This record gives C-alpha cells, sequence and structure tokens, in this order.
C-alpha cells in the first residue's frame, strides 16, 4: 500500500455558478459565488464587494439557487453537490461567529441512470413549493418543500421526453408549471406540464407544446406581469405564452451562441445575455397594458467569457467567468465612445483552465516558480505563480550610494519616527519625514562628514551616533552634544551595536561596553578578544528593562559565534560555525517567546540556534541558505509581532508561524539595507534601500501565491522552458473566421518576428496554431512561428537529442480536417532558436497525430495515434526510428523516470512501458486493466505511478511485488474533485519525499507528496478524529466526499490523506483540539501539521 | 477527435461529453477481431454468456453440451494478439456437471465469488467460482429455459426461473424456498428478467405472445399486461393484450431501466414503456428470429445513444434503441447466434453461436 | 509609485578614496603574502573593500588584485629554478610552496569576501578569487616544465619506493596529489605517467615472479 499527501496550494478560482439575493439578512444584497468547492459569500456594498465568509463545501457545487419559503425572514440556499448531496443551507450570524447552518440535508442520487447530457439542472418553484432537479435522462426528480423534509425525500416523476435541453419553472401559475425544451427526431419542441405533489405525476400543460428553433437551447421564465417563457437560440429569440407568440431573429446574436442569461428588473422588463465570444447583450421587453409588445436585443459591449452573470445594482454586473477573470462591470447609461456601455470596474484574478504548466527556477534562486498557461480563446494568458511577501511601494527615491538607514524620533514629544538617517560612504545625511513630504534637515550633534554604524533613540531622551571615529551622545533637545566616548588610543571603531541602554563597540580586537546614563557615557568594562571581531549584537530579550545580559559576537580568524555575559564579558558559550567564511551579521531576537541567535555567514548561508537567555546555551543548530551576498539581519515589527528581514541579493523575511521559523522571499530584485520607518506620512512602513534607489512601502502578512499575468489573447496549449536560450515555448492557437483574418490582435499577431511554416510534405472558423517564443524576463513574445494551414500543434518539448550540443524546440503536430474523426497525417518538426531567429532544423512526416512527446535519454519518444515509437537523432540530423510499440488504444500521455516509460492510454489507463537497451525494443512490464479514462499521468517513485482520470479522481498504481505480476495494482484511491490537466515534479518552497504539482481546469494547483507509513497511520487517525469532530457545511460525510467515485464503481478513499482537512486542524479552537487529541499532546500534533503545511 | 480533447482540456465540455462521444464512435466502428480469440472448448453450441458485472474480467458460457467454461478476457500476454484462455471449466468429468444444455449462466450479483446456471435437466445450481462446487441445487418439475437474478436487489436474492410450465418460479438463494410462484401466464415462459431499477419488478415473456411485469411483493397477479395497440383494440384480459403475434422469447430492460425491449418470433422488436406498458411505436424494421428458446440480447451502456445488439439469424444486428435505425450488421458466424453480451468497460462484444465459436468483436482503430 | 525629490544634495562622497584605499589593501595584500603581521586591521580593510565596491570600481579592483598575486607567485618560482636539491627534499619545498599559497590565498579571500561574492560571482566569465589563486599557481609554478618534471618524477619515485616495501611520507603525497587535483593537472600530467609506469613494474614483476 502506497502512502501519499494531497494538499491544495491554490484554491480553485473558476466560477461555475453565482446567485444574488438576500441571504445574510433581509436588507442585505449578497452575491454568492460557487467556485468549484469554495462558496464565497459576499455583500454588495455601494462600492465593490465586502467578503463575509468562504466555506469549503465537501462537494463540487453543481446547482446553486436562492429561494425564500413562506415565513422565512431571509432567503435560504439550496446546494447540489455533483455527487448529488442536496442541502438547504441557511445563514445565521451570532455576533462575530458566522455559521452556515444546514436546515435539511439529503442524498438525491438514483442508483442507476444515465447522467444527463446537458448536465445537472436544478430549479426551484418561484412560489417555493418544490425544487425541480433533472439529474438523469428520462426522470425528473422533484423535491417537495411544503412538508418539512429534514432529509429531502425526493420522488421521481417520470418524463416521456428523453433528451431535455433546458427546463425552467413558469411564473404565475396556480400549479407549479415546468416549461422545457426537448429534442426528438423531428426537431426541438417546447412543452409544459403541471407538476402536482399530491398526485406525484405531471398533468397537461397550461399551454400546449409548440415547435422551436433547431437550436433553441435555453429558457427564461419571464416574471408575473408577462408570464410565459422566452426561448433563446442560435439565431432566434421566440417569446411564448400559449396564445401570444413574438419571435425575432436579430442579426448580431447569429455570430456566437448565447450561453448565459440573467434578469435585471424584478418585473423582467430587461434581460442580460452573454455569449461564448464574450459579448454582452441586453434583451428588452416592451409592455402593453399587461401584455408584451416587441423584443429588442442590444449589444451593451464586451466582457470576459461569461459563464454566469448577475445584476446587482446600479449597473454593477458581475461577469463570473470560468475561462477568464471574473470581472465586475458598470453599465453606463450612455456609450463609451466605442459603442460599449460596459466599463470594467474591478477584476478577480482567476487561474483559468490550466492547460499545462512548467516549474522553472527563474531568477536562478532556489525557489520554484510555476508558469501556467491559464485561460482560453480570448482570455488565454500566462500566470507566473511564486510564493513571497510583496512590497506595496508607496514612494521610490533616487539616491545612489546608500550604506545604512535608521529612523529617528527627532522630536521627543512625538511618538512616530519623524526623521530618517541615511549614511553614505565617508559621510552621513539626515532625512526629515514631515508628512508624505520629505526634506533633508540637519541634526545638530551628528557629524555629517563620517560614515555611521548606528544612530537611534536611546534612554533618557537622547540620540546617539557611532561614527568610524567616536561614539557620540546628543541631547535630544536642544540637539547638542553631551558626551563623546572615543577610543583611548585614537583608532577607528570597527563595529558597534547599541540598544536602549547599552553600547558595545569592538575596536579591532578589543571591546568597550558603554552604559548610557543621563548625559554620561560610562565605560563600564572592556576586554581584548582573541581574534578580530566580525559582528556582534546586544539586542534585549526576555523582559529586562532594556538591559541585555548577553552580547553575541562573531570572530574573524577562528570562525565562531559566542555569547559573552555582560558586564563581565564572561564566555558563557562558544560555537564553531565551521567553513572558511566569516560571520557578517549576528542577531539576537525573540519569536513567539522562543529565543534565537540568527548568525549569517558572509557567503549568504544563515544559521539560527535556539538560545537559552539565562544560560546562553545554543541548541538546535540549523542552517539555511538564503542567498549569496553577505546578509544583514535587521529586526522590524509587523502587526504586534517582531520579524527579521535578511537584506541580501534575495531579500528574505524571517517570521515564526506556530513556533517554526519561515523564510519567505520578498518580491524585490535587491535590498541592501532596511529600517522600520513608522512615519506620519508612511505609518508602519519599511524604508527598503538598494544600490540606486530608496524605496518605502508596507510589507505584507504571511506568505501567499503572487500571480503575474501576461495576456496573449489567444488560447495557449503547451509550455516548455529552454534554459540555454532563456525563453519559453508556448503553443498558442488563435481563431480565424474567413482567405482568413484574425478576429482580434493576438500575441501571435503582435510578435517581433514571425514566419509561416512552408512545408511541402502535404500536397465557419479555423484554428491557426503557432509556437510562440516568450522571453523569460520581459515576457514579450520574441518570435511567433505559424504552422501550416489546418495543422494542430499538440505537443512541445525542449531537449537536446543524440550527441549534438544544440537544444531544440520539438513540436509534434497533427493535420486536421472536418471530414475525418481521428487525424491521419502528422509531423514532428524540430525547431532551433538562435540569434532572435527560429529555424527549422528537421522534419519527419508520420502516419498519425503526435499527441505527447518526451525526451528519453537523449532519444525522442513520440506517440503517434495508438503507438509509441522511440525516434533517434541521427548524426545526419534527421529523426530515425528505433523501435515501435502498437499495443494501445490511444497513447496520449507519456512520462519517464530513468528508462521506464508510463503511457497514459485514453481508456486502458496505464502501461509501464520499459525500454530494454541491450535489445532495442519496448517491453510492457505491467498494465492496469481497469477502464479508467485518463486526463494526466505522472510517476512518483520506482513503483508509484500517479494517475488522474476524467471522473475527478486520483489513483496510484503500484507495481506488485507468474503472469499476475504484469498487473499494476491500484493501491491509492481518492476523489480529488477537479479535472487534473497536467502534472509536473517540483515545489514552491526551497518529512515528505517527493513533490508533484498539478494544475486543474478550475485553477486549483494541488501538490502530491509521499509519506512514511508512520506518519500515514498517524494522519489517518487524525483525519478520522477530525471528521468525528468538525461539522461540515452540508453535513456531507468526508469519507463519502473523498470516496473514489465513477458511474460504474465506488470505493472508499485509501492511501491518500486529505491535506486541507488536516490543515483545518490549525484553525480550530483549543478545546476542540483537545477533543481531537483525546488520545500524544496537542502541541506535538500542531507541530506535525505545521511541518506538513510547510511543503506548499 | 482532437476537438473533443481540447474542449475537455479547457473545461468547455464536461468530460462526460468526450467519454460518451468516444464510446459511441467505438461502438459504431465495431468489427470482428482477428487480433483476439476465445479458445474453443464447447462440444456443441454456446447458449449463453455473462461477463461479470464488477471489473468486467471473467466470462462464463453455457455450452449446449452441459459444459460451463469460465474465460478470462484480460490480455495477460505481451503481444498485440492473444487468446482469452479458459481459466476453469465444469467439464463432463465433473461430478455435478449439467447433464443437458446449459442455457443461462449468470454471476451472483454483487458477489463474483458465486455464479448460477440452469439446464434442461430441470435443475438450477449455485456454483462457487473458487472451488467450482454446487452450493445449492433446486430441482424443478420441468425444464428451465431461462432464469435471471436481480442485478440491483441488495435486500432479497430471489431468482425468477422460467420453466416450460405456465407458472414462473421464484427460487431463493438464501434459505431455500421455491414455493413462491407467480400465476397468470398460459404457456411456457421463455425469458424472464428483473428490473434493473426497481427491486421487485419482474418482466416475464412467454410463448403465448404476452409480456407481463410482476411486482413479486404483490401476490395477486401482475401489475401490467403489455398490449400492442396501447388499448386501441380494447378487449378484456382473457384472450387480449398480446405483446406479439407469435412466441415472445426475449426481454432486456434498457440500461436505465425505463424501457423493456422485447423480441418475439413474429420478427419484430418493440420498445415498451416499463412503467405502464405502452408501446412507444419505435419501428426497428423487421428483425429475423426463429429460435424456440430464450434468445439472449443486451443493450449498450455508457454511450451517447443507447444501442441494442440482437442476435439476427446468424448475424448480430445493431439498432439504435430510441430511434429504430439499423446501425450495421456484424457478420462473422457460421450458424445461428444464440447470445451476445456487451463488455461495457471497453465497448467489446462477445457473441456465442451454435457453431461452438465465441467471436469477440472489438472496435477498429 | 509616488516618486519624491524634495531634497538638497550638497555633498560629495569620496575625496580621493579609491586610489588611497587600494594602497591600504595593497600593503595588506603585500603583508599577507610575506606572512608579515598586518599593520592595518582586517575590518578596516574589509569595510574598505565594501566601499570600493560601492563606487563600481570592482573590475579595476579585481585586476589590481591580480597584479598583487601575479607578482608574488612569480617571485616564488626562482628559488625552485635552482637545481641544487634532490627529489625528496624538493617535494617538501614545492608542497610548502603550495600549502602557503592556500593559507595566504584564503586570507586574501577573507579580506576581499565582498568583492568575491558581489561582483565576481555574478560575472560568470571571471573566476572567484580562490580559483584565481589556483590558476596563478598552476600556470606560473606547476606548469613550469622543470618543476612539473622534477615534481611528478618526485611523486612517482616515492611510490616506486613505497611499492618496494619502503615507508614514505603519505601526508606529503596526499597534499601533492591534492595539489594536482585542485589545479586539475592531476589527470593529464601525473595519471598517465603513473598508470604507464605502474603497467611496466607489475608487468615486469608478473613475468618475473611466475617462474619463481
Amino acid at each position: 500500500m502506497s502512502y501519499n499527501y494531497v494538499v491544495t496550494a491554490q484554491k480553485p478560482t473558476a466560477v461555475n455558478g453565482c446567485v444574488t439575493g438576500h441571504f445574510t439578512s433581509a436588507e442585505d444584497l449578497n452575491l454568492l459565488i460557487a467556485k468549484n468547492t469554495r462558496l464565497e459569500i459576499y455583500v454588495v456594498t455601494a462600492e465593490g464587494l465586502r467578503p463575509v465568509k468562504e466555506v469549503g463545501m465537501y462537494g463540487k457545487i453543481a446547482v446553486m439557487e436562492l429561494f425564500r419559503p413562506k415565513g422565512e425572514s431571509k432567503d435560504l440556499l439550496f446546494i447540489l453537490t455533483a455527487k448529488y448531496n442536496a442541502c438547504i443551507l441557511e445563514y445565521k450570524q451570532s455576533g462575530e461567529s458566522i455559521d452556515i447552518i444546514t436546515r435539511a440535508h439529503g442524498n438525491v442520487q438514483d442508483r442507476i441512470g444515465r447522467p444527463s447530457e446537458t448536465g445537472i439542472i436544478g430549479i426551484i418553484d418561484p412560489e417555493c413549493r418544490m425544487i425541480g432537479l433533472r439529474l438523469y435522462d428520462g426522470l425528473f426528480k422533484v423535491i417537495p418543500l411544503d412538508r418539512d423534509n429534514k432529509e429531502l425525500k425526493a420522488f421521481n416523476i417520470r418524463l416521456e421526453e428523453l433528451h431535455v435541453i433546458d427546463v425552467k419553472f413558469l411564473y404565475g401559475c396556480q400549479a407549479p408549471t415546468i416549461c422545457f425544451v426537448y429534442q426528438d427526431p423531428q426537431g426541438r419542441h417546447v412543452k409544459t406540464y403541471e407538476v402536482s405533489l399530491r398526485e406525484k405525476e405531471f398533468n397537461k400543460g397550461p399551454w400546449k407544446q409548440e415547435n422551436v428553433e433547431a437550436e433553441a437551447s435555453m429558457v427564461i421564465a419571464v416574471p408575473e406581469p408577462f408570464g410565459g417563457a422566452i426561448i433563446i437560440g442560435q439565431e432566434s429569440i421566440t417569446y411564448h405564452n400559449g396564445d401570444k407568440y413574438l419571435a425575432i431573429a436579430p442579426p448580431i446574436i447569429k455570430q456566437s451562441t448565447i450561453v448565459c442569461h440573467n434578469r435585471v428588473d424584478p418585473n423582467g422588463s430587461r434581460y442580460l445575455l452573454g455569449d461564448m465570444e464574450g459579448r454582452l447583450f441586453m434583451l428588452l421587453l416592451e409592455k402593453e397594458e399587461v401584455t408584451l409588445k416587441d423584443l429588442r436585443v442590444e449589444l451593451l459591449g464586451e466582457t470576459s467569457i461569461a459563464e454566469c452573470l448577475t445584476y446587482l445594482d446600479n449597473g454593477v454586473v458581475f461577469v463570473g467567468s470560468r475561462l477568464g477573470d471574473s470581472q465586475l462591470v458598470k453599465l453606463n447609461v450612455d456609450s463609451n465612445e466605442q459603442g460599449s456601455y460596459v466599463v470594467a470596474m474591478e477584476t478577480f484574478t482567476n487561474l483559468g483552465p490550466i492547460v499545462d504548466m512548467c516549474v522553472v527556477d527563474l531568477e536562478r534562486q532556489g525557489q520554484g516558480q510555476l508558469v501556467t498557461c491559464s485561460g482560453a480563446f480570448k482570455e488565454g494568458s500566462l500566470r507566473i505563480i511564486r510564493n513571497g511577501i510583496g512590497i506595496h511601494e508607496h514612494a521610490s527615491i533616487d539616491l545612489p550610494g546608500i550604506k545604512g538607514l535608521w529612523p529617528l524620533r527627532s522630536d521627543p514629544n512625538r511618538e512616530t519616527d519623524d526623521t530618517l538617517v541615511l549614511s553614505f560612504v565617508g559621510q552621513t545625511r539626515v532625512l526629515m519625514l514631515n508628512g508624505e513630504e520629505v526634506e533633508e534637515t540637519e541634526l545638530m550633534g551628528f557629524v555629517d562628514d563620517q560614515q555611521t554604524f548606528f544612530c537611534g533613540n536611546v534612554a533618557h531622551q537622547q540620540l546617539i551616533q557611532i561614527t568610524s571615529a567616536s561614539v557620540r551622545l546628543v541631547s535630544q533637545e536642544p540637539k547638542a552634544l553631551v558626551s563623546e566616548w572615543k577610543e583611548p588610543q585614537a583608532k577607528n571603531i570597527s563595529v558597534a551595536s547599541c540598544n536602549s541602554s547599552q553600547v558595545v563597540v569592538a575596536v579591532g580586537r578589543a571591546l568597550y561596553y558603554l552604559q548610557i546614563h543621563p548625559q554620561e557615557l560610562r565605560q563600564i568594562s572592556h576586554t581584548e578578544m582573541e581574534h578580530e571581531v566580525a559582528c556582534l549584537d546586544i539586542t534585549p530579550l526576555g523582559d529586562s528593562n532594556g538591559l541585555s545580559p548577553l552580547c553575541a559576537i562573531g570572530l574573524w580568524t577562528d570562525i565562531s559565534a559566542r555569547i559573552l555575559k555582560l558586564p563581565s564579558f564572561e564566555l558563557l558559550h562558544k560555537e564553531m560555525l565551521g567553513g572558511e567564511i566569516i560571520p557578517r551579521s549576528i542577531l539576537m531576537t525573540t519569536f513567539e517567546s522562543s529565543h534565537y541567535l540568527l548568525c549569517a555567514l558572509g557567503d549568504g548561508a544563515l544559521f539560527y540556534f535556539g538560545l537559552n537567555i539565562e544560560t546562553g546555551l545554543l541548541s538546535d543548530r540549523k542552517k539555511v541558505t538564503l542567498g549569496t551576498q553577505p546578509t544583514v539581519l535587521r529586526t522590524f515589527r509587523s502587526l504586534s509581532t517582531t520579524n527579521v528581514f535578511a537584506c541580501s541579493d534575495r531579500p528574505t523575511v524571517i517570521y515564526s508561524s506556530n513556533h517554526k521559523l519561515v523564510f519567505s522571499n520578498v518580491n524585490l530584485k535587491e535590498v541592501n539595507y532596511m529600517c522600520p520607518l513608522n512615519s506620519d506620512g508612511y505609518p508602519d512602513s519599511l524604508a527598503l534601500a538598494n544600490n540606486s534607489t530608496l524605496t518605502i512601502g508596507t510589507i505584507d502578512e504571511i506568505q501567499k501565491l503572487h500571480i503575474r499575468t501576461v495576456p496573449l489573447y489567444e488560447s495557449p496549449r503547451k509550455i516548455c522552458y529552454q534554459e540555454v536560450s532563456q525563453c519559453f515555448g508556448v503553443l498558442s492557437s488563435r481563431i480565424e473566421v474567413q482567405g482568413t483574418t484574425a478576429l482580434r490582435p493576438s500575441a501571435s499577431t503582435q510578435a517581433l518576428s514571425s514566419s509561416v511554416s512552408s512545408s511541402k510534405l502535404f500536397s465557419e472558423e479555423v484554428e491557426v496554431h503557432n509556437l510562440l517564443i516568450i522571453d523569460q524576463h520581459t515576457f514579450e513574445v520574441l518570435h511567433a512561428h505559424q504552422f501550416l494551414q489546418n495543422e494542430y500543434a499538440l505537443s512541445l518539448v525542449s531537449c537536446k537529442l543524440g550527441k549534438d550540443p544544440n537544444t531544440y524546440f520539438i513540436v509534434g503536430t497533427a493535420m486536421v480536417y472536418p471530414e475525418e474523426a481521428e487525424p491521419k497525417q502528422g509531423r514532428i518538426v524540430v525547431f532551433q532558436y538562435s540569434d532572435g531567429k527560429l529555424q527549422t532544423v528537421a522534419e519527419k512526416e508520420v502516419k498519425g497525430a503526435v499527441y505527447s512527446m518526451v525526451e528519453f535519454n537523449g532519444k525522442l519518444l513520440a506517440s503517434i495515434n495508438s503507438t509509441v515509437r522511440l525516434y533517434e537523432w541521427t548524426t545526419e540530423k534527421e529523426l530515425r526510428t528505433e523501435c515501435n510499440h502498437y499495443n494501445n488504444i490511444m497513447a496520449l500521455y507519456l512520462k519517464t523516470k530513468g528508462d521506464f516509460i508510463l503511457v497514459g492510454d485514453l481508456m486502458r489507463s496505464v502501461l509501464l512501458l520499459a525500454y530494454k537497451p541491450m535489445e532495442g525494443n519496448f517491453e510492457e512490464i505491467a498494465r492496469d486493466f481497469n477502464p479508467n479514462w485518463m486526463s494526466a499521468v505522472e510517476i512518483l517513485d520506482d513503483d508509484n505511478f500517479l494517475g488522474a482520470e476524467n471522473a475527478f479522481n486520483l489513483f496510484v498504481c503500484q507495481k506488485d511485488s507468474d503472469e499476475e505480476r504484469q498487473h499494476l495494482q491500484e493501491v491509492g484511491l481518492f476523489h480529488l474533485g477537479e479535472f487534473v490537466n497536467v502534472f509536473c515534479h517540483g515545489s514552491l518552497v526551497m518529512p515528505t519525499q517527493g513533490s508533484v504539482l498539478f494544475g486543474t481546469v478550475n485553477g486549483m494547483i494541488g501538490l502530491v507528496t509521499s509519506l512514511s507509513e508512520s506518519w500515514y497511520n498517524l494522519l489517518l487517525d487524525m483525519q478520522n478524529r477530525l471528521n468525528k469532530v468538525i461539522k461540515s457545511v452540508g453535513k456531507i460525510e468526508h469519507s463519502f466526499w473523498r470516496s473514489f467515485h465513477t458511474e460504474r464503481k465506488t470505493e472508499p478513499a485509501t492511501g491518500f490523506i486529505d491535506g486541507d482537512l488536516i490543515e483545518s486542524f490549525l484553525d480550530i479552537s483549543r478545546p476542540k483540539m483537545q477533543e481531537v487529541v483525546a488520545n500524544a499532546t496537542a502541541d506535538d500534533l500542531i507541530k506535525v501539521v505545521e511541518e506538513l503545511t510547510r511543503i506548499h | 477527435m482532437l476537438g473533443f480533447l481540447s474542449a475537455r482540456q479547457t473545461g468547455l465540455e464536461d468530460p462526460l461529453r468526450l467519454r460518451r462521444a468516444e464510446s459511441t464512435r467505438r461502438v459504431l466502428g465495431l468489427e470482428l477481431n482477428k487480433d483476439r480469440d476465445v479458445e474453443r472448448i464447447h462440444g456443441g453450441g454456446i447458449n449463453t454468456l455473462d461477463i461479470e458485472p464488477v471489473e468486467g474480467r471473467y466470462m462464463l458460457s453455457g455450452g449446449s453440451d452441459g459444459v460451463i467454461v469460465l474465460y478470462d478476457l484480460e490480455n495477460s500476454s505481451r503481444q498485440s494478439y492473444y487468446t482469452c484462455k479458459a481459466v476453469c471449466s465444469i467439464g463432463r468429468d465433473h461430478p455435478d456437471v449439467h447433464r443437458y444444455s446449459v442455457e443461462t449462466v449468470q454471476w451472483y450479483p454483487h458477489d463474483t465469488g458465486m455464479f448460477t446456471s440452469s439446464s434442461f435437466d430441470k435443475t438450477l445450481k449455485v456454483w462457487d467460482t473458487n472451488t467450482l462446487q454446487t452450493a445449492d441445487v433446486f430441482n424443478f418439475e420441468e425444464t428451465v429455459y431461462s432464469h435471471h437474478m436481480s442485478p440491483v436487489s441488495t435486500k432479497h436474492c430471489l431468482v425468477a426461473v422460467g420453466t416450460r410450465g405456465p407458472k414462473v418460479q421464484l427460487c431463493d438463494l438464501k434459505s431455500g424456498s421455491c414455493s413462491h410462484i407467480l400465476q397468470g401466464h398460459r404457456q411456457e415462459i421463455l425469458a424472464v428478467s428483473w428490473s434493473p431499477r426497481y427491486d421487485y419488478i419482474l418482466a416475464t415473456a412467454s410463448a403465448d405472445s404476452r409480456v407481463k411485469l410482476w411486482d413479486v411483493r404483490r401476490a395477486s397477479g401482475c401489475l401490467i399486461t403489455l398490449d400492442q395497440h396501447n388499448g386501441k383494440k380494447s378487449q378484456a384480459v382473457e384472450s387480449a393484450n398480446t405483446a406479439h403475434n407469435g412466441k415472445v422469447n426475449g426481454l432486456c430492460f434498457t440500461s436505465d431501466g425505463l424501457h423493456l425491449l422485447t423480441v418475439g418470433t413474429d420478427n419484430r422488436m418493440r420498445l415498451w414503456n416499463s412503467s405502464n406498458g405502452e408501446n412507444t411505436l419505435v419501428n426497428y424494421g423487421k428483425v429475423c428470429n426463429n429460435s424456440k428458446k430464450g434468445l439472449k440480447f443486451t443493450v449498450s451502456c455508457g454511450c451517447s445513444s443507447e444501442f441494442v445488439f440482437v442476435p439476427y439469424g446468424s448475424t448480430i444486428a445493431v439498432y439504435t434503441v430510441y430511434s429504430g435505425e439499423q446501425i450495421t450488421m456484424l457478420k462473422g458466424h457460421y450458424k445461428t447466434v444464440d447470445c451476445c453480451v456487451f463488455q461495457s468497460n471497453f465497448q467489446e462484444l462477445y457473441s456465442g453461436s451454435r457453431d461452438c465459436n465465441i467471436l469477440a468483436w472489438v472496435p477498429s482503430l | 509609485k509616488l516618486v519624491i525629490k524634495n531634497f538638497r544634495d550638497r555633498p560629495r562622497l569620496p575625496d580621493n578614496y579609491t586610489q588611497d584605499t587600494w594602497r591600504k589593501l595593497h600593503e595588506a595584500v603585500r603583508a599577507v603574502q610575506s606572512s608579515t603581521s598586518i599593520r592595518y586591521n582586517l575590518e578596516e580593510l574589509y569595510q574598505a573593500v565594501e566601499n570600493l565596491c560601492s563606487h563600481k570600481v570592482s573590475p579595476m579592483l579585481y585586476k589590481q588584485l591580480r597584479q598583487a598575486c601575479e607578482d608574488h607567485v612569480q617571485a616564488q618560482i626562482l628559488p625552485f629554478r635552482e637545481d641544487s636539491l634532490d627529489s625528496v627534499l624538493f617535494l617538501k619545498k614545492i608542497n610548502t610552496c603550495w600549502q602557503d599559497h592556500c593559507r595566504q590565498m584564503i586570507m586574501i579571500r577573507s579580506i576581499f569576501l565582498f568583492l568575491d561574492r558581489t561582483y565576481v560571482l555574478q560575472n560568470s566569465t571571471l573566476p572567484s578569487i580562490w580559483d584565481m589563486g589556483l590558476e596563478l599557481f598552476r600556470t606560473h609554478i606547476i606548469s613550469d616544465k622543470m618543476v612539473q618534471s622534477k615534481t611528478i618524477d618526485g611523486i612517482l619515485l616515492l611510490i616506486e619506493r613505497e611499492r618496494s616495501g619502503e615507508a614514505v611520507d603519505r601526508s606529503l603525497l596526499r597534499s601533492l596529489l591534492g595539489m594536482l587535483s585542485d589545479l586539475q593537472v592531476y589527470k593529464d600530467s601525473f595519471e598517465l605517467k603513473f598508470l604507464e609506469e605502474t603497467n611496466c613494474l607489475y608487468a615486469a614483476e608478473g613475468q618475473r615472479l611466475m617462474q619463481e
């Protein structure tokens, strides 16, 4: 049995359903958004939205609609998980506490039945007597509500029509009336029935059936004043009421099918409609006193590709999009000079359908940095995901040569820092913060003509300045000197570290520990350290009144960190750091009442030891490499806690989450110095400094994924990083209509250079594929190479083959024609990029589509339609076959580790194809004989082959241990709840062996890792206990939610640990933690789950 | 088909769309395979086949000579071409072998460990898949054309057994009691079938051209008595409501359980509604059959449009259930076909004939 | 990005800072090479290197460092160009002339740590101050044919003694074979000759012992 850990790094960001209504309370105006599993409630304030809750339903939320029964003060909510769990959620706020109480919950799954073609359609009676569901073809499941169902005891009402396109409840009928569009071999026919609970069977409809357009695909139940139902289609919008019939065929909507509708006015005088192309129409109903006069369709403008949109108020329409960004637009009463009444107010970042992604160590750090090809036809774009703590740069300044920053309360009365002290080579400048305006002043008492090693407020309303010549004490008023301690023999001061009441300066080998006293610097003691002092710190700790009894030092010759008790300079402890590199900045600091001595070597490596303040005994010697240049550890406070900022070429923040330090990148090119600048104009800021500029900007909270966005305006398909050329290879695929012309300026049409593939091998709207070359710094498409007419580029891999040194972009294409069903002619082009040019190095016509390709020990391993042939790169520079393999249905996915090949068949689901090099022929080591339709497949270890099928599941094939050894065993089973598009080894952080990121179609970026059996058993026990303790949103048992589910099979989850469920252990109060750990102590398990949380 | 792959990739179409469209494409391209074989072990014809419900791996077959082979359809070899080797077999040397033709072999539902069979020796034996020993045997007073177990019932384990007497027998594989009988038919009962949807709805076809659905919980006759003309030629039920003009010798509920396909010796199929017994007037053209016992046929699962595979003389006919069109006519046999069974997992069809062969049809490309 | 400029910019940072400051290190580099105690103090020298890296004089500072080591290693070849020494004593002579270059060139790295890692590390074309030391030693001392000849013939002649049952300075051998490996000339210069000579001896020993 294998053991694995599945955790969700990025929560899904695709909006598959969004409703509006008074859910939180009567006068509210909520905007619920049904992300795949997340249920992000909102409140529509006068500006933007005010998120109020975000509950993760244990389900794929397939239907969401708000209904208000009789007697309910505020709207309830009905949710239908795609596994067919139905729950009537109700909002209930109790002061701070917000709890989505479940009024009634139940399962409405029929044991046997064809899942309907169009998908689950769940509708509610406008007078709220029943909830009509159409899950399986032929049946129409009705849920009563007049009775108080605490289990939602639905009852099937048989339907005589087997292919129902869309069904809606009509308005203003004494009996609950459905009005659906079904397809029968004579065409499509609207029809109506009168549902009747007492009879549990339909009756004759209020107005008999009628014929509808050949592609009438939607229904809109207009409200009470008009009644009847509108029926949208490809080219017509027919309004029906039984005796009235007003049908129009506007010319604008012919261009693209309409897919989403919504009602603007409560009387339904105006309707919104959005289509696949992204347009946003506006259907207007004209009334007569009432009846309906005529229909008009107006093009409001353009938005994201609208899957589901709602009207909130004042033209604030939320265009929830599965493919693009979930926009939020304003409907101007008048034109915007472009004929568009729509102006995008806000935007919600959405990692759309992740077609494929590659992990790259961009910026040459130790940090993974995903690059996903999210989006679709018009919203295709590259998202660059990277952990970090961003900097909201408020004010940037040009000041080359900065060499130190300190804040100064130049006015003793003022609480906030009104003055910033720069320090340049061989001099010093004082900067005065008077509001956002900042002017340089002169602080009398501070010698301007010397470099400064420290200057800051100290005890007794006094400043201090420690130049390279003399420690100086300045009376804060009227800003004149009161004391100047100097080296007795007149030597330059080499180091200095001050605090509120103590100053220690290390002149060469010798120390001098001054105690600040009112208008008096009293040299308490001194000593002669053996070897030249490198760095030191006396930061106060514990609860001493600014009196630090320790003075950590680091020394030059015998590289070592020590802790000298004060004032006697007694060597409490010594610690040999080792290596040939001296310490450079050593810091003593507290982290959640856990003391540390962070000592940073001059090569970038950083150490942190657990310091015992009383006895000074360094324990838990840990090392972390944060950069290459020498580090400078400066403390700073953020939200009532003290962090540490490690200025280097890779500026890294150190903060302690749950008694475990976290080293987080800061999204900045470089930070030489820093100082917590809490000014009036910039409250709680950081004055980050670099070689050429000085910057200010508040730093963020704990880590979170930061998502750049590079729009392409054309759907990408694949991506590969070619390190040597420093560029990405992206297979865009734009749409053309007619010759042929582009419908919009796409990246492939806006490239610096382009070229059309002139190939002699082979001799509405179409897709004109390309192979973009994206610079990996500017993200500007360097070269856009267009493929042949009617050619689809399905695969792309960057590798160097054979023995030659060149690195090649290799694209496997496949000619497509409408007449055929499976492609016949393809080719494997071998591109080379050089000197801003993309040359065709080779070409190899094949006898099928090239689905997936993977470099195999320098030998290209294509996959033509149902075969996996291992090409060879000949010295003549033309691909030459080596050996084929034909025993497949269709090999779509290939992944390699060493010499083994894992082939993801279309439906046979795996084939551990192994290449025998001594013979030169493939040998099927094993197969799994389940019919698991695959989506993407990946290899973890020698005998752990992860796979993700199309029913939203995961499974782990384990090579077992006669002929039964040829059976791959499924040991892990887990209902992920997303359609996994791509796997790729890696991680986003510099306990869990292995790490496999994977995208989805909803934007989720999970992360699969292996576990030791001991932690597997421990966490499985934890998971069961948490299930017993935590109460889910819909009372959906977690074991059921993760049960490996397919239409033909259903097994409990095993060999997988729900990462999110474990991580929820962090966010449960202490008494319920004690409950969960009723039988090991709570803190130990908090530590364990923290070690798990560290991975993503 | 790359269009479907891209549509699934970008989340446009549900994965269900590609799954069902590809299954329909594969079934439309169905053809005999010389890249696969099933070992010849039956002396006489093959009367029945039943792929196991769960995992679709093993496969029984009731030879007309009383031998119950138990194949294994998984390509355990390494070559593209292979033959489905027969794992076990209830040979004539077996002490408890069936003395005459085995005409129904069915796996015990929800439990592959056991399977059942019945033969003209007036016996129904409950076989243990592992040790191949009769767990229970029920001896009837007359032959047994066909029997069927509920593929949905987790509550009961009754077994409708259509003997050549006029009375349907219900045998209980739990504590033995074949006492429960369903009276109301007039002649032999050539084909019975439980409802895949409802636990207790049993549809029994007879040789007097009547198809009746029985609520076996009810002990006062049948719910429905199917009638060709939907009551147009209304006549009290003493010599009326005949679902065919000759013997009706085959039943197969559609996969959803909403419709009861019937085929009879008058050379017609009829897609009857399963809730009120109203013929839905699907034409199906003229289907040829002349068998004088249970004609087996099955209906596809997991495809866009449900197909039905009916033995048609010496050929398998592929009709579309809800439109009646004739998709094609699989043509590879040398005698009349007695039973075809659909392998839902991979859209493969195994069709035992009277010429001792079991031809495995598979899709092309 | 509210840029701000409301400043008065009077000063000028360096007086004659780069020329004088380098001469401070130049004595320190000279003092370190000759093992004379440093009159100036490392922190002043290190911080001096730091400031010179602010003025972007790292390239010229890198070169002027090279002339310092370039002009000292060459000063060490000439004692070895005198052939009044036998092989065994010579190896300790060159080995010490290598151990000192390691001890010294570590010290010159410690002072110049900032330059080594800020400027040189990014400039992938240039080698670190460490590998800089090996390159100087390799080409200007070990690449000397007479020193290379009398060196490899040194190590080989001890192994032949060791093979014949004598006791040799294993530590001295380890340093030299460490010395050659670090300089990378171990494979080209010494491995071939050693394998060549070893082939001969055991080939001679094999046929010699067979009949005995």
